[PDB]
């Protein structure tokens, strides 16, 4: 079969520990995954059902 | 659009660079203006390591180990010119004369003196009268048992300065045997492979495995003459001993004829020393001599630490 | 040093139609508001047959008529859900501080998905029905091949 | 979810499955020598031609070492996911009936 190629990424998906994080990995020692993620659902809007 | 990769340069060279000790200041005698800066240079390191005002001035973040060198000389007959380097010797004490020589001794010294490896012996020291003259009462030592406080270990020898009746000898005493000549180029000991027993071979859940493993010497008088062996095992001060006693046991049976009831200072079956430490989970190497009569196989043993122990009596 | 909460994932379910199976090809779908009242229905075919005219001698037979009649037959479906009565509880109350408010949007998901899942266990009971009345009605091949 | 159905057999209440997976950590070590020799004369600045020669061919051997070293972390990365992939792969024989 003539495709000997495919297209994949360049670069790995980066993933930093933001102030937001920083704090609770300082005092709780725990890190949530996107924290940004869990506000927007959680305490910006009331449903946003899924 | 290439990739970039998974890890990155730039971090390990900065990293490395930042492990990298200050360089050694070299001082400038013969021109006068670098002799100066040099000094100013110095001025500044003392005022930089010393106050404890400020932080920077606070250096010590982030071993010598060198060996302790004794330099002895010996005559040019009480030892072979072509004998290797780092084998260990073992050294004797002169009543009053001790400038002239010192009489420092090898193994194959030892087992000529004692009475294959004998021909290799032979073929290293044809007339061995010399060596009888350097011990007078090892006839009378040999009975008295006490030769064994008098023969010191010295350990591997580095570098011996060739002259015509005297030698220059410079022995690694404490510490890992190491040379002088060049940045510190490193050597190794070698023992002859036969008369030398492996200990943990030799009674052969699991049994555990230390770091390090160390080397014993131990001096033995058999109805065959008295006898040095080396050992090579890692347990314990506590168990080697026994473990050694065990061994020796079928050849210890031979002594109820020689000892004196009345007299008691010949009842000793030998003792034992430590001589240094080296790296366990290795083994060891396999090499013969490259010497005119050369047949012996001798076993050479790599990171050596030469840590010299005393003769404990053993029976 | 900290442990990480790196991924949090919900299955979804899909709904399913009884109109986009293709299995919706073997029937007609009929929307009867008010099932429960009918008692019994009945469906009757007249047909007639002809026949063809001999020179033998032989004795006719006259015209044929055939009523064929038909009945329905009904089905029941029944699911059964349960809610927790603190839920149902707590639903009514307004919410006073966020925390009761986080509570209270949690509660009605609940109980919102407890009722996705009754409608959606209805809907497999439609499909799965209409395949078992097919199954009832499926005389095998080696019987259906020399009887055609 | 669950089926409706007309037999008489008892109806299944609502069920929620709650599972957790964990992470796998994998440690990776690799060695690099620099001669003494040459480390020292990078600090110094070269005046003779010979020090010229003798600073770039340091200079040479010390990025060849840096060079192999993270291809060799490249490679270790290759392998360890290889290792991943293979140890959490049952074999075939069971698989397709398992399946």
């Amino acid at each position: 079969e003539a495709d000997n190629q495919i297209m994949g990424p360049s670069s790995y998906a980066s993933f930093v520990v933001r102030g937001e994080n920083l704090v609770t990995a300082v005092s709780y020692g725990r890190v949530m995954r996107t924290f940004e993620h869990f506000m927007a659902r959680i305490v910006d809007s009331p449903e946003k059902a899924g | 659009m290439k990739v970039q990769g998974s890890v990155d340069r730039r971090r390990l060279q900065r990293r490395i660079a930042g492990l990298l000790p200050p360089p050694a200041r070299r001082l400038n005698i013969s021109r006068g203006s670098e002799f100066t800066r040099d000094v100013r240079g110095l001025v500044e390191e003392h005022a930089q390591a010393s106050s404890l005002s400020a932080a920077a001035v606070w250096r010590a973040g982030l071993g010598w180990r060198p060996p302790v060198f004794g330099d002895f000389l010996i005559h040019a007959s009480s030892f072979n010119n072509a004998e290797a380097t780092g084998t260990p010797l073992f050294q004797f004490k002169q009543s009053d004369p001790f400038s002239g020589v010192d009489a420092v001794f090898t193994p194959l010294s030892l087992f000529i003196l004692m009475n294959g490896l004998t021909r290799m012996a032979n073929l290293l020291y044809d007339s061995p009268a010399t060596l009888a003259d350097l011990v007078p009462d090892f006839g009378r030592l040999v009975a008295d048992r006490r030769f064994h406080n008098f023969i010191t270990p010295v350990g591997p020898l580095v570098e011996n300065i060739k002259s015509t009746y005297l030698n220059k000898i410079t022995t690694v005493v404490h510490g890992p045997v190491v040379s002088k000549a060049i940045p510190r180029s490193t050597v190794k000991v070698t023992v002859p492979q036969e008369a030398f027993v492996d200990l943990d071979a030799w009674l052969s859940g699991l049994q555990p495995c230390p770091a390090d493993a160390r080397l014993y010497v131990a001096l033995t008088y058999e109805e065959a003459g008295p006898r040095f062996t080396f050992f090579q095992s890692s347990r314990g001060h506590c168990q080697i001993m026994n473990i050694l006693r065990i061994y020796y046991s079928p050849s210890i049976m031979h002594r109820y004829a020689v000892v004196q009831p009345l007299h008691i200072e010949e009842l000793t079956f030998g003792a034992v020393a430590c001589l240094g430490t080296f790296s366990a989970t290795d083994g060891w190497r396999r090499s013969a001599f490259n010497y005119r009569g050369s047949s012996l196989p001798v076993v050479e043993i790599d990171s050596f630490y030469s840590n010299v122990s005393d003769w404990e009596v053993i029976l | 040093k900290f442990e990480v909460l790196l991924g949090v994932y919900t299955n979804a379910i899909q709904y399913v139609r009884f109109l986009e199976t293709a299995l919706a090809v073997s029937c007609v779908n009929t929307e009867f508001k008010d099932l429960s009242r009918m008692t019994d229905g009945k469906i009757q075919f007249r047909i007639s047959v002809p026949t063809i005219a001999h020179g033998d001698g032989r004795r006719p037979s006259k015209q044929r008529t055939f009523i064929v009649v038909k009945n329905c037959h009904k089905h029941h479906i029944s699911t059964e859900m349960e809610l927790s009565m603190l839920d149902l509880e707590i639903l009514h109350s307004i919410p006073e501080t966020p925390v009761e408010y986080a509570e209270y949007v949690g509660a009605v998901k609940t109980v919102a998905s407890a009722l996705q899942f009754g409608v959606d266990a209805l809907e497999r009971g439609l499909i799965n029905t209409v395949l078992s009345v097919k199954l009832r009605h499926a005389p095998p091949m080696f019987i259906l091949q020399t009887l055609a």
